[PDB]
């Protein structure tokens, strides 16, 4: 099965679908609320189609058009193998968008708007090492950390030329709060 | 022949509603008459908004999800113009309509519905997902009055060390920092919305409502709401904790699970670490071929996990509110104390700080990427290990006259050396240069 | 019947299963002054700390309270003179004089490695601490000890059938040392007690009064209080004066009997969270010492 959707977004009280697959014969479209649709099993490749709205020949301007030698303007949709598998279809939609660069030692120029740094989240001020764990527990133990403070640096005020740094890192389902006493 | 609109053997009917992204239509089977809910997503509309990645992640999560209080996604049918998401259908409709019809939901049924909602919310949070649009309109009911959450969208993933600033949801259900447009962690934002749902269930009105939008957000920021006389003292305290203005002081799912009002008549299969949960819920952990209802080793892992989970005080520390101490506790240094701070703090202008950062990095031969004027992706090649050390710098506002430079490690690709040591040494070099 | 059930358990469980959900690790740079490092162990409440050599970009060893005992006994001269070496030496300078004619590489374990391998490593190398290092990231995750292994095994004793040895007495099984027991008198100077821990490499010395009764115990852990109270410069004081700080919240020396079953010894060691018990007969005369080293060597490696 290869379903192809033919949706008429425009107005009208009577709408027919006529295309190369139906040998240019008028197929009736059922209406919901200003929406005339039909889902058809169609093979791969380009298909030329047109709409017959209230006894008049018209096209959907939001879709691609191929004008014939006699001036016949009609829509065209190319069925693609990627269009039937969702992950493959999404893969195409990402590449079609076409919307940062390499590692450089050049400083960024001041913003033209000139506005303010973001307000510090309160979750980051919840220092794990500034908390008491209770006398009964093994002193090596600590409480379960919030995921938002993981990978973040925390430091002690430099005393006698020695710098003390700390960060909470996660290995699998477990967490480690490594501390480092390194003289400057 | 009739022009019946058919998709994957299902005949499409009336529109059930319009969500955050797409249109939802009822589908009845051509041969049996089995009812499904089909969310139709226009491919070009997705391209027009550039939310392909969001739709890709939304599908991924709903495929993995397996919870009785979350709308099940059966299949996704891809067509050249649209995406058809075949889902579980529920005849009861919106919880919002149920609250309106009855005017007020009775304490017994209100608790039962809230327990189911919180169970579905807890499942999302354990799977690093935050709905960010919890409201009775997005909470559906089955024939047997069971609440099933839906309309995943306006939702995002939760990663380590990262926060979410996107403002998502209706103003009446949005938390104070979302209203303020501030950075936040995922779970406390969903809990605020659940607090409004619990208030709406028990009262039949909203705790923060006003015609004038700026007054409404002033009401949310103030956290002042009416607690009616018919509400019992126990449920009043739960609402007060869930709707706490301060996110750090705000109730967690663990706090709600422990609350005496919530505990009443709570089924033993809704939450993990519960007598009936291990017996009624299949663990995601698979150790590739599937073997079920046949003898043989999955339960051995479940048993071993239960022993370790039961053994608290062995894997986690117990924060204090007589008690024997531990023989390896060490005495205080001799009357001496110290306090840890998140990062270097400066009172100077924001661009004066940033200019000093670029000068310090260039002297240290660092290679950086300008993601934002106050957000950089810094790199440095270690000479001994022969590997690259990646980290993220971010300037924040502590107070009006106070700022902070945040240091965060990038976990990507050190067997020869040490990843944590590489980050600390890269940080120490930058802090010393800035003096 | 199978007596190798605990051996099979240790072979089946990884080192990862013992690592706590959330714990802290203290790391020292080899260029850091030892006095600062010993004070840092007190303020962070940790006994041991892995050593990081920034020049070689690798973990070189471990700094335990044994290093403090070895520094004090080797360099202490008088309560009248400052110990210059403890006051001015760096970790790297001390490691050079200690490993002189007795160099030692880093003894470690992987979180994916079995516990059988970790227990074997502790016994073979005659160590108490064993750093768990991830080979992928190169990060030291946890400091594995005998106390942690036995407490983990204690949680699973009801999961497998108990072997015949558990129901057998300590006298029949012959677990622990019962000859040449290293002890200290109530009036023994701290410097003397430090000299015995070096010469014998034992972790604790029972304190015996002149009459013949064991009033207190002097462990390697109790020595770190000299850094905490900054009383390390006066080692002429008696072990009783050194243990005066813990007079409150102390029941006494935790003992065990030869007639008592191995299962009850393990339960008492796990509940008390201590490394050893003093063995006495029915007559209450000291028979010897039974440490977790003796327990794990008998339950894991011998079958
Ligand atoms: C007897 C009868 O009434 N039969 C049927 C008539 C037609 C029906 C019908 C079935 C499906 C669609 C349909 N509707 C679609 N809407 C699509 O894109 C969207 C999605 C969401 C929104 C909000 C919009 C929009 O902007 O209008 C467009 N793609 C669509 C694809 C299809 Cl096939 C439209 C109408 C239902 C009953
Ligand atoms: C604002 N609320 C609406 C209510 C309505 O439509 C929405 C847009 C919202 O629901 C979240 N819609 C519903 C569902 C859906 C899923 C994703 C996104 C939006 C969704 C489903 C899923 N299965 C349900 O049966 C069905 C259900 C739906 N709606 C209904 C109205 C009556 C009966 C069933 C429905
Ligand atoms: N004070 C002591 N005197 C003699 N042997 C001891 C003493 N303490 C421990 N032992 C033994 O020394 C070995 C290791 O001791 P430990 O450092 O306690 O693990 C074990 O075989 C113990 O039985
Ligand atoms: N058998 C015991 N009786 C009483 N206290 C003990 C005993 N063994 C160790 N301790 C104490 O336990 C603490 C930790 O020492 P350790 O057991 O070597 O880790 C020290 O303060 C010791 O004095």
């Amino acid at each position: 099965a290869r379903p192809t959707v033919f949706r008429w977004t425009g107005g009208g009280k009577e709408v027919y679908l006529s295309g190369s697959f139906n040998n240019w014969s008028k197929l009736p479209l059922t209406r919901s609320h200003n929406n005339f649709v039909a889902i058809l099993d169609l093979p791969e490749g380009e298909h030329q189609y047109k709409f017959f709205v209230d006894g008049q020949w018209t096209h959907d301007p939001s879709e691609p058009i191929v004008t014939s030698q006699l001036g016949t303007v009609n829509n065209i949709i190319q069925v693609k193998k990627t269009d039937f598998e969702v992950f493959d279809a999404l893969m195409v939609d990402s590449q079609k968008c076409s919307d940062p660069g390499p590692y450089h030692q050049e400083p960024y120029v001041c913003k033209p708007e000139e506005r303010a740094p973001p307000i510090l989240p309160p979750h980051l001020l919840q220092v794990i090492l500034n908390k008491d764990t209770g006398i009964s527990c093994d002193p090596a133990l600590l409480p379960e950390p919030n995921h938002v403070m993981l990978n973040h640096l925390y430091a002690l005020s430099i005393k006698d030329g020695v710098m003390v740094l700390s960060a909470t890192h996660r290995y699998k389902k477990k967490y480690v709060t490594t501390l480092l006493y390194k003289p400057i | 022949h009739d022009g019946r609109v058919k998709i994957g053997h299902y005949v499409l009917g009336d529109t059930l509603g319009v969500g955050t992204f797409g249109k939802v239509k009822i589908g009845e089977h051509q041969l049996t008459g089995h009812k499904v809910a089909v969310k139709i997503l226009n491919r070009q509309k997705i391209r027009s908004l550039d939310v392909v990645g969001k739709i890709k992640r939304e599908i991924q999560n709903l495929k993995l999800f397996r919870h009785p209080h979350i709308i099940k996604l059966y299949q996704v049918i891809s067509t050249p113009t649209d995406f058809f998401m075949v889902m579980e259908y529920v005849s009861g409709g919106e919880l919002f309509d149920y609250i309106c019809k009855h005017g007020r939901v009775e304490e017994m049924e209100a608790r039962r519905l809230f327990q189911q909602i919180l169970s579905a919310v807890d499942y999302c949070h354990r799977h690093m997902v935050v709905h960010r649009d919890l409201k009775p309109e997005n909470v559906l009911l089955d024939a047997h009055m069971n609440a099933k959450i839906a309309d995943f969208g306006l939702s995002n993933m939760m990663s380590d060390g990262e926060f979410l600033r996107t403002s998502c949801g209706s103003p009446n259900y949005a938390a104070p920092e979302v209203i303020s447009g501030r950075l936040y962690a995922g779970p406390e934002v969903d809990i605020w919305s659940c607090g409004v749902i619990l208030y709406a269930l028990l009262c039949g009105t909203l705790p923060f409502d006003d015609e004038h939008v700026p007054t409404l957000f002033k009401k949310i920021r103030g956290g002042v709401f009416y607690i009616p006389e018919y509400l019992n003292r126990s449920v009043a305290t739960l609402l007060m904790h869930m709707l706490q203005v301060d996110p750090l002081k705000r109730a967690t799912i663990k706090d709600i699970r422990e609350h005496e009002w919530f505990k009443q008549g709570l089924p033993s299969y809704l939450f993990p670490e519960d007598p009936s949960y291990d017996a009624n819920v299949i663990d995601d952990e698979a150790v590739e071929s599937e073997v079920m209802n046949s003898l043989y080793a999955y339960h051995l892992i479940i048993d071993n996990r239960r022993i370790m989970n039961q053994a608290s005080e062995f894997y986690l520390a117990s924060s204090p509110p007589g008690l024997k101490p531990h023989p390896e506790r060490m005495p205080p240094l001799i009357v001496k104390k110290a306090k840890w701070h998140l990062g270097i703090r400066s009172q100077s202008k924001p661009y004066d700080i940033m200019a000093e950062v670029y000068r310090a990095m260039k002297q240290l031969d660092f290679e950086w990427k300008v993601v934002n004027a106050y957000h950089l992706r810094v790199r440095r090649k270690n000479p001994v290990t022969g590997n690259y050390v990646k980290m993220s710098l971010q300037l924040y506002l502590v107070d009006n006259r106070s700022y902070l430079l945040d240091f965060k490690s990038i976990d990507d690709e050190p067997r020869l050396g040490s990843h944590t040591m590489d980050f600390f040494e890269m940080c120490a070099s930058l802090i010393t240069t800035l003096a | 019947s199978n007596n190798s059930v605990y051996t099979s358990f240790m072979k089946s469980h990884r080192c990862y299963d013992l690592i706590p959900t959330s714990s802290k690790l203290v790391v020292f740079d080899t260029s850091l002054q030892v006095k600062k490092a010993f004070f840092a162990l007190v303020t962070n409440g940790v006994r041991a700390a892995p050593l990081w050599d920034s020049k070689k970009q690798s973990f070189v060893g471990m700094l335990t309270i044994t290093d403090f005992i070895n520094i004090l006994h080797r360099y202490y001269k008088s309560a009248l003179v400052q110990i210059y070496e403890l006051e001015e030496h760096k970790i790297e300078t001390w490691r050079e004089v200690y490993l002189q004619d007795s160099f030692k590489p880093l003894v470690c374990i992987s979180p994916n490695a079995s516990l059988f391998d970790a227990v074997s490593s502790l016994i073979r190398n005659k160590i108490h601490r064993l750093p768990v290092i991830d080979p992928e990231s190169g990060n030291t995750l946890y400091i594995l000890t005998h106390k942690r292994i036995l407490k983990f095994l204690k949680l699973f004793i009801t999961e497998f059938p108990k072997p015949e040895f558990m129901s057998k007495s300590l006298e029949e099984l012959q677990i622990g040392t019962y000859a040449n027991i290293a002890m200290v008198r109530t009036t023994t100077p701290v410097y003397v007690a430090l000299g015995i821990f070096v010469q014998h490499r034992v972790s604790a010395l029972p304190v015996v009064d002149e009459k013949g009764r064991v009033v207190d115990i002097y462990s390697k852990f109790d020595v770190i209080n000299l850094a905490a109270e900054k009383t390390y410069n006066n080692l002429d004081v008696s072990v009783t004066k050194a243990l005066q700080h813990r007079s409150h919240y102390f029941e006494g020396v935790l003992k065990c009997y030869l007639h008592e079953t191995l299962e009850t010894i393990i339960n008492r060691l796990v509940e008390a969270e201590v490394h050893r018990l003093v063995v006495v007969d029915e007559n209450d005369v000291v028979k010897g010492i039974v440490s977790l080293s003796d327990i794990l060597q008998a339950l894991v490696l011998t079958g």
